[PDB]
């Protein structure tokens, strides 16, 4: 169990695997995204529109995360490179 | 078969590659088009 423990690891830390997990779920938030603003909405929003707002405040929290976690050292500066990247 | 419609016929053949990048990226558009204005000019839509 050691082994199979060890590559399912090796393969969910891997970068190309960690690109096509967030891409296959980009490609599934933004189906959902399109659902919800096809269809009408009622008062309260339905579970798509739920799980597209989670998608959208845990990206700004990985967002902000990227900011702290930068190469500088001040605040400023943290933020001044990662505007450098307009993505 | 022909000297000069054959060579023409795997060159369109050729430029089929470039042809279906450019429809990605045709449709990327389009559908950001389409998508958003359907949205706006149709807000009360059944699922259909
Ligand atoms: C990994 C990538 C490439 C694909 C993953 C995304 C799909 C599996 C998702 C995205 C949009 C989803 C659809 C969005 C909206 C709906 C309507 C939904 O219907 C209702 O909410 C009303 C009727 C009912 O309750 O069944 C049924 C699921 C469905 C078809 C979803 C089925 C699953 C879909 C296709
Ligand atoms: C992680 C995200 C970005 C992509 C992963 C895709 C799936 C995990 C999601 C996408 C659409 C979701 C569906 C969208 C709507 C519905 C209808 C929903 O129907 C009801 O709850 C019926 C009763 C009611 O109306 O309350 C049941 C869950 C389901 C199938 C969802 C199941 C989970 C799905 C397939
Ligand atoms: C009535 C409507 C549906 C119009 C039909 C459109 C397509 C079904 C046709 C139109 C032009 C055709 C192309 C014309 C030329 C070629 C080159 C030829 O390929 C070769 O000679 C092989 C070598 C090479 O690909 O360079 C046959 C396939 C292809 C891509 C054809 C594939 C089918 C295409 C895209
Ligand atoms: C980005 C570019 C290069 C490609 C994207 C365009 C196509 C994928 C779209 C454009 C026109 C679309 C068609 C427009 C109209 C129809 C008729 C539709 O049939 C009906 O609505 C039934 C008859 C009726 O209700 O009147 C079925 C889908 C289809 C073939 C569509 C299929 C998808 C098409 C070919
Ligand atoms: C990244 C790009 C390529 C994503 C593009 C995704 C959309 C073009 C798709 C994905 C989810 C699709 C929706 C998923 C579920 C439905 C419900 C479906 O409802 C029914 O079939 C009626 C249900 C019944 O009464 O049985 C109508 C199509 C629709 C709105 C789909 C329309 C087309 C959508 C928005
Ligand atoms: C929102 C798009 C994305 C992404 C996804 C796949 C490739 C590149 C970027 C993400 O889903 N989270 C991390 N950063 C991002 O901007």
């Amino acid at each position: 169990l050691i082994p199979l423990g060890r590559k399912i690891y090796e393969f969910y830390n891997a970068p190309i695997v960690k690109f096509w997990f967030y891409t296959l779920a980009y490609i599934g938030y933004l189906m959902l995204f399109n659902y919800i603003v096809l269809v009408k909405m009622e008062r309260w929003p339905s579970t798509q529109e739920w799980i597209v707002i989670s998608y959208i405040f845990t990206l700004g929290i990985e967002k902000m995360r990227e900011i702290l976690m930068s190469e500088p050292g001040k605040l400023l500066q943290k933020v001044k490179v990662w505007l450098q990247e307009y993505w | 078969v022909n000297k000069y419609l054959g060579p023409y016929v795997m060159m369109i053949g050729k430029m089929m590659i470039d042809m279906m990048y450019f429809v990605i990226i045709m449709l990327v558009v389009l559908m950001s088009f389409g998508v958003a204005r359907q949205a706006i000019l149709f807000p009360n839509e059944e699922p259909s």
